[PDB]
């Protein structure tokens, strides 16, 4: 989950998404 | 963009940035009142700014926009990144021209080999991280079906597709997402995710926008 967080193309919604899962 | 180039002012009229107090994704206006862009950069209180060139200063073409609506995909699925696409209602139609103009939507899919341009100021360091002031460019082919399902297995969909560099140095990065991926001058992909920037064997991966085309025309006819 948040190795596919880090994909998405720190900022806050990398942070959110980390945070999430 | 890694490896890319300075694009030159409002070359590419349908790159929008979205901002809420600062750059946090890039989409494409499709029409005076839409834009497409990534449903994983869906949030409140975005403002569309249209006709940038130097995000940082203001400069002469820019038209600033609250969006009014936000329509992220039903079947968006977080988790695999399947069905990575949004629209995003203007509040009030832009004003169009030569620096700030809308792109079309596919007729057909792309094929493997076809270059295209994909645009952004996400960053342009492959490793460490740089954020530029001004809209960097790339030119990059699409890849085959085998080599893409190949670079990344099982995480392809029918709804993304691979274009880039196998052997590292040129790709999009963070802060490119939500961005265009234009070929034949249609807007085919949307900057979405890879793992890592500008890694062998790992090439960028992109929202197939020729799946999209009837969902699009229909949502906006409707909304
Ligand atoms: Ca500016």
């Amino acid at each position: 989950c948040k190795v596919m967080c880090y994909a998405q193309r720190s900022p806050e919604l990398l942070r959110r998404c980390l945070d999430n899962c | 963009i890694v490896g890319g180039y300075t694009c030159g002012a409002n070359t590419v009229p349908y790159q929008v940035s979205l901002n809420s107090g600062y750059h946090f994704c890039g989409g494409s206006l499709i029409n005076s009142q839409w834009v497409v862009s990534a449903a994983h950069c869906y949030k409140s209180g975005i403002q569309v700014r249209l006709g940038e060139d130097n995000i940082n200063v203001v400069e002469g073409n820019e038209q600033f926009i609250s969006a009014s609506k936000s329509i992220v995909h039903p079947s968006y699925n977080s988790n695999t990144l399947n069905n990575d696409i949004m629209l995003i209602k203007l509040k009030s139609a832009a004003s169009l021209n030569s620096r700030v103009a809308s792109i079309s939507l596919p007729t057909s899919c792309a094929s493997a080999g076809t270059q295209c341009l994909i645009s952004g100021w996400g960053n342009t360091k492959s490793s460490g991280t740089s954020y530029p002031d001004v809209l960097k460019c790339l030119k990059a082919p699409i890849l085959s079906d085998s080599s893409c399902k190949s670079a990344y297995p099982g995480q392809i969909t029918s709804n993304m597709f691979c274009a880039g560099y196998l052997e590292g140095g040129k790709d999009s990065c963070q802060g490119d997402s939500g961005g265009p991926v234009v070929c034949s001058g249609k807007l085919q992909g949307i900057v979405s995710w890879g793992s890592g920037c500008a890694q062998k064997n790992k090439p960028g991966v992109y929202t197939k926008v020729c799946n999209y085309v009837s969902w699009i025309k229909q949502t906006i006819a409707s909304n």
